């Protein structure tokens, strides 16, 4: 009859709208069932419950039974039906919303239990849309408030927190798009958001897994981050044994900036995490660092990854641990597209820089490590000279000094790829379902000369007796008098690769011979 | 710590939650070893003692205990005693208070079935298996001997009404889908695996147990499985289910043919019926389904034309000659028949049954030394 | 982050505790290219709590030393974030502080080819 839509042909306006008969005889029932329960007696009761639907205004009748004091009662009551609760509802545009919205300055547990219910219903409620959930989002987000007892030191941790939980099943079900800069109440909650950042009172494990909102994202965001992590890692991590707690708190909300932000990629947020990265090796799991680097990389747009290179980059004038340890991931993984735009954008930028001491050194050897990289790929007008600035670089006749030679040769291996390419180199339902109830609870040997190598196999694709150095190697490793460390380079580059010089091997065998003749510092005979 | 709370709930109360707090980081921790027994049964014992508790972590547990299912592969079975002990002590804790008892357990034995079921089925961290925790469900339902010792300081009949109902939540939730593009094509073939999962993890801990238990489900429960029998009957599983229901059934014996049991035999006879004409397109892995089930029901029921029943019967013991659990459930149905049902009105197709019965007719490291053989420790048709 | 870790083990058992004078010297030295000039600040605070730390038990001289070579180490220290900033926000404490006197007057004492190409051929 209902659906016929008549309700008062059978049941006319007893004094109001609302017909309490379903309404009495619910909460009787609810209640006495402690004072008794049965499946029967449960889908009954859902049964009811729709009725009372059909009638109009019971929502604000509901909205007090819930509020039910007995010892709890009214929650019970709630917690038996929370389903038809929610399914009706979400109908209720905004009043119970505004209801519990000032009910709730004292009401604390059964609020936040009920705006869930309406969350995750809501997020349920995908089949045809889920704009129901976003016009109750923007309704509480113009609502919020109109309710103050949580979000400051006027409420407990616990309180606080379960905002922080409320919030974040928002932000995970509404549009990110609106209300992640300045729309209409987005500031309102956005300053109350910011607030309850700078609360100290939480621990930083709780306020790391509540911030993990992030990519949902201007000085106030880079203040408010210094001015936590700086509380957090004095110099070091590792200081703190493996497995202690604070060292796990720390593994913990260090892992979870480093997915939000590899989701996010907020190039200041970069900027910090490599800093307090690049302070010591390896404390501060490096390798998720560069993995998380790798996945950046090809996500993104290529502008966007451009920006936050030249951001990093900036940034870089140890000075030189801040681009060694993180530029070379991106380099080598990032669009190539928009390593054109990049290595574009920086030309002269490095061309004038390539030409106390210490810190010139790692500038130089930080441009040899870029530009051998951006070589690698394909070959303005300028680009024909600065080639030779690289090769005398090396031909320098403190070990900072000797990586510096390494630095400009590398330098030169690379970019010999495509010029001098001739020789004489001149040296689902149940998925989604899964995912639903996810989101309920809202948790689910030295080694420097590899190009060296790389560079004889590339020459062995484009190509006895050659004057491609074996030669001249030849002879330089058959005399006994080069150097120890020298002969150790050598050796281990050669031991890389033999099939190139198979018809030369037949010399080969003699310097080798005196080398292997009474060989004599990581342990001689591994390379024996 | 987690059995010294309770004498710390005497002294320092307030230490205990607080300490018990700080306890749900090391498990969030432990989120990303074999150690979570230990958690399960320290949490356990610390909110029987406790009885104030932030609600925060209502979620989080229940995200956590499914880990340990999620875990249950690759564990030696000592500790799979222990973890399932655990499970048994953090129930009887949660079983305190009714409202959090029953939406975590529904919500929990939810996922974990959800888990459960996403396991594929083969077709011809280490690697997990998902046959493993039938063992630990019967365990889950033959835990007496565990809650006795801890209520020192009913219940399995509560598991199993929640495990009753959240089954029926899965069947209800659970939808398929399929073409033929006689002919078969399957759309969500997945939920075809999970749905299989399902009743192969099923139709043996629910018979084990005692349909006692499931009798407020007797006329319901199979109503609507019929009900989902009706949605697509022509799929094994809603038959294999039914067996297993009717099994229990007259392990119960609810055949007295109340109106609920009138109407139980009512859609029994017409639903079997019908089986029994359309099992003409039916093939096997699904004819066999089908005449096991129509081998399954009692005598009661099919008194009413018995005669529809001889002709899918001989069919299931020359197709039991070829199987023989079909044979051999088949003649444990008809002797039981026979017994009941007097041989008056199975006269007739004697002559019938007679020649079917023709099968199974004609047919005919190591050394002495002592070692204490791990072999030793390793632990038809002719019937 | 260490500060406190300190601060209760010099008022725990009452030691010079060379432990939180590396913790301290930690604590600060590792600002040298990251401006951690916020971390800069909770720097010299907790020096100057370890300072009054020091006045209070035993380790009067100790960290009048401590403080002195420290002083002048900053002064060495030839940064663009220097004992510049130490000496602006360390009004208040930046030597030894015995008792008084000579430890005021410290104090008051601190708070207030190519070479050739380079000097001839643009000089």
């Amino acid at each position: 009859l209902h659906r016929a839509g008549l309700l008062h042909n059978i049941l006319p306006s007893q004094s109001t709208d609302l017909h309490h008969s379903v309404g009495t005889e619910l909460l009787s029932l609810v209640y006495k069932g402690i004072a008794s329960l049965d499946l029967s007696c449960k889908q009954l009761a859902s049964g009811l419950l729709e009725l009372a639907f059909a009638f109009g205004g019971l929502c604000e009748r509901l909205v007090s039974l819930l509020l039910n004091p007995a010892v709890s009662h009214g929650e019970y009551f709630y917690s038996l039906f929370s389903e038809t609760i929610n399914t009706e509802l979400l109908k209720n545009l905004d009043l119970a919303v505004l209801e519990l919205m000032q009910s709730s300055v004292d009401n604390t547990k059964m609020v936040s239990a009920v705006l869930n219910g309406m969350l995750d219903q809501s997020f349920r409620e995908r089949a045809n849309q889920k704009h129901q959930g976003l016009k109750l989002a923007t309704t509480i987000l113009q609502h919020w408030k109109k309710c103050d007892s949580w979000w400051a030191k006027d409420s407990p941790l616990e309180t606080k927190m379960a905002v922080l939980a409320l919030l974040a099943k928002i932000l995970q079900i509404d549009s990110s798009v609106s209300f992640n800069t300045s729309h209409g109440s987005f500031p309102e909650v956005f300053t109350t958001y910011i607030s309850l950042l700078a609360d100290t009172k939480l621990d930083l494990h709780l306020k790391g897994q509540a911030v993990t909102l992030l990519p949902f994202f201007l000085e106030e965001l880079r203040r408010v981050l210094e001015q936590l992590i700086v509380a957090h890692f004095p110099m070091q991590s590792r200081e703190f044994p493996p497995g202690t707690p604070r060292f796990n708190n720390y593994v913990d909300c260090m892992k979870k900036f480093l997915d939000a932000l590899e989701l996010s990629q907020s190039p200041m947020l970069l900027e910090l995490m490599t800093e307090v990265l690049c302070r010591e090796q390896q404390h501060v799991m490096e390798e998720l660092f560069q993995s998380s680097f790798r996945r950046i990389a090809r996500r993104g747009s290529c502008v966007t990854q451009v920006g936050l290179l030249e951001s990093v980059y900036e940034m870089f004038r140890t000075r030189q641990s801040f681009v060694d340890r993180s530029l070379l991931t991106l380099l080598w993984h990032c669009s190539l597209d928009a390593l054109r735009e990049f290595f574009s954008t920086i030309v002269v930028d490095a061309i004038d820089v390539l030409k106390t001491f210490d810190t010139q050194i790692t500038k130089k050897m930080g441009y040899y490590k870029i530009l051998d990289v951006m070589y690698s790929r394909l070959p303005n007008e300028l680009t024909k000279t600065l080639i030779k600035l690289c090769y005398d670089a090396f031909t320098e006749n403190l070990e900072r000094r000797r990586l510096y030679h390494c630095a400009a040769y590398n330098c030169a291996i690379s970019v010999i790829c495509c010029v001098f390419n001739e020789l004489k180199f001149y040296q689902s339902t149940l998925s989604e379902e899964m995912s639903q109830f996810d989101f309920s609870t809202g948790v689910q040997r030295h080694e420097c000369m590899a190009p060296l190598t790389a560079l004889v196999k590339h020459m062995h694709r484009s190509l006895r007796d050659l004057p491609s150095w074996m030669k001249f190697l030849h002879g330089k490793l058959g005399n006994p008098i080069v150097p120890l460390n020298i002969r150790l380079f050598l050796a281990k580059l050669v031991i890389n690769t033999e099939e190139v010089f198979r018809p030369y091997a037949k010399h080969w065998l003699s310097p080798l011979l005196q080398l292997a003749a009474s060989e004599n510092g990581e342990g001689i005979h591994y390379m024996v | 710590y987690g059995l010294f709370a309770g004498p710390c709930k005497v002294i320092n109360a307030k230490d205990v939650d607080f300490m018990y707090v700080e306890l749900i980081q090391r498990c969030k921790q432990m989120f990303l070893v074999y150690q979570m027994p230990s958690f399960l049964q320290s949490v356990a014992s610390v909110l029987l003692y406790l009885d104030t508790v932030p609600e925060v972590y209502t979620p989080v547990l229940e995200h956590l205990v499914v880990m340990q299912i999620d875990s249950f592969p690759q564990y030696s079975p000592k500790m799979q005693l222990v973890c399932c002990r655990a499970i048994v002590k953090v129930f009887l804790a949660l079983a305190a208070k009714g409202p959090v008892l029953r939406n975590c357990i529904s919500t929990v034995v939810h996922q974990g079935l959800i888990r459960i079921c996403s396991k594929p089925v083969v077709l011809p961290w280490k690697v997990p298996t998902y046959k493993d925790y039938v063992d630990l469900f019967r365990h889950l339902l033959s835990s007496d001997q565990m809650m006795d010792s801890i209520l020192a300081d009913s219940l399995n009949h509560l598991l199993y009404d929640e495990f009753v109902k959240s089954v029926l939540k899965i069947v209800e939730k659970l939808d398929l889908t399929l073409e033929i593009q006689a002919n078969l094509h399957p759309a969500k073939p997945k939920d075809f695996s999970a749905f299989i999962n399902l009743v192969e993890f099923c139709r043996e801990i629910l018979p084990e147990k005692q349909a006692e238990f499931f009798e407020p489900w007797v006329y319901s429960f199979s109503y609507e499985l019929i009900l989902q029998s009706t949605r697509l009957p022509l799929i094994s599983g809603f038959y294999k289910l039914l067996s297993i229901t009717v099994r229990n059934a007259k392990k119960i014996k609810y055949f007295e043919g109340d109106p609920e049991k009138y109407s139980c035999f009512a859609l029994f006879v017409k639903f079997g019926k019908e089986v029994a004409v359309k099992m003409k397109q039916y093939k096997d892995e699904l004819l066999a389904s089908c005449l096991t089930f129509l081998l399954s029901l009692p005598h009661n029921i099919i008194e009413l034309d018995v005669r529809a029943y001889v002709p899918a019967l001989q069919m299931a013991f020359k197709l039991g000659l070829s199987y023989t659990p079909l044979a051999e459930v088949g003649l444990n149905a008809l002797e039981e028949w026979s017994i009941y049902i007097d041989r008056h009105v199975m006269q007739p197709y004697y002559k019938d049954i007679l020649p079917c019965l023709d099968g199974y007719l004609k047919t005919s490291f190591n050394k002495v030394v002592l070692k204490h053989l791990k072999k030793t420790k390793n632990l038809s048709l002719e019937e | 982050n260490p500060a406190e870790n300190f601060r209760v083990l010099v008022k725990q058992k009452k030691a010079s505790f060379e432990e939180a004078s590396n913790q301290l010297i930690n604590h600060i030295e590792q600002f040298l290219d990251t401006n951690e000039t916020p971390y800069f600040m909770k720097s010299i605070d907790c020096i100057r709590a370890f300072r009054e730390e020091a006045i209070k038990f035993s380790e009067e001289q100790r960290f009048n030393n401590f403080l002195k070579a420290l002083q002048e180490k900053v002064e060495i220290k030839q940064l663009n974030h220097f004992w510049e900033i130490v000496v602006q926000d360390g009004i208040t404490l930046i030597t030894k502080e015995e008792a008084s006197g000579s430890s005021v007057t410290a104090e008051e004492a601190k708070k207030f080819g190519g070479d050739v190409d380079d000097l001839l051929d643009m000089i």
